[PDB]
């Protein structure tokens, strides 16, 4: 309908839950691996914040996988801000990180992320 | 919180 | 850290990519039968939202059931107008529908939309 | 969008 209310911290409050149930480790269905870390997530919240996940958790084969090995020239600490990013909302760049977060989102497919790297870096020009 | 959005 | 950026539209675009996928059926893993109907949904979303499923999904063997049947109390349409709560923030509370919402959402364990309820229906006394 | 939270 059109008559609908709207609770306004909704949306933020499921996004929190979700990294609680991360943390515990509550429902999980995925390792992604990058190098040689782990990673465990939800597919779901993975999918919706990547273009790469959407593509991968869409395949009749890739969907049922339980690990999902990334390109061996990915970072580590790159991919774990990404996916504290998608958690949260917060993304932490930084001077000594943002190349790779950068790389990172670019293969991801995170749109937002790759413009607000390329605008610090032309800040820094 | 409530609004109409 | 706390030097993070934070991209304020991020929940609600995961929200509303987990409820474009709800929509398609794409990795939705349980059904929610109430008397006569099935609702399919995703377990994490819908912990993330009730204190019921909560509950439910974070047993150690609820967790792993793919069909959870409600008391037969509950009202289908009251069900449907919380689950589409609990993926778009948006409450479709009317004349009609309020007492069921809110005895529905009383069960789940939903206290801002109990609180909205029981202010809708003193603000009609 | 993007601010600082
Ligand atoms: C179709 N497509 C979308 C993207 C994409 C690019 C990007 O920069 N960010 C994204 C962020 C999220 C997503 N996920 C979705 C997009 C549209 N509908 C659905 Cl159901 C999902 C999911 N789940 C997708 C993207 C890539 N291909
Ligand atoms: C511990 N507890 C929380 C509730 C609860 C009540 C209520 O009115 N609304 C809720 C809405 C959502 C939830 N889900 C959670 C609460 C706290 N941490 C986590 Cl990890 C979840 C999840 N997933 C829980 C609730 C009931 N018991
Ligand atoms: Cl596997
Ligand atoms: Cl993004
Ligand atoms: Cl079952
Ligand atoms: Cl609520």
């Amino acid at each position: 309908a059109d008559s609908c209310i709207q609770f306004t911290r909704h949306a933020s409050d499921v996004l929190l839950n979700l990294n609680r149930l991360r943390s515990r480790d509550i429902l999980t269905d995925v390792v992604i691996v990058v190098s040689r870390e782990q990673f465990r997530a939800h597919k779901t919240v993975l999918m919706a914040c990547s273009g790469l996940f959407y593509s991968i958790f869409t395949d009749q084969l890739k969907c049922n996988l339980s690990v999902i090995n990334l390109d061996p020239e990915i970072n580590p600490e790159g991919f774990c801000i990404l996916l504290d990013f998608m958690y949260t909302s917060r993304l932490n760049l930084r001077e000594g990180n943002i190349m790779a977060v950068m790389a990172t989102a670019m293969y991801l497919q995170m749109e937002h992320v790759v413009d607000t790297c390329r605008k610090f870096i032309k800040a820094s020009e | 919180a409530w609004v109409i959005p």
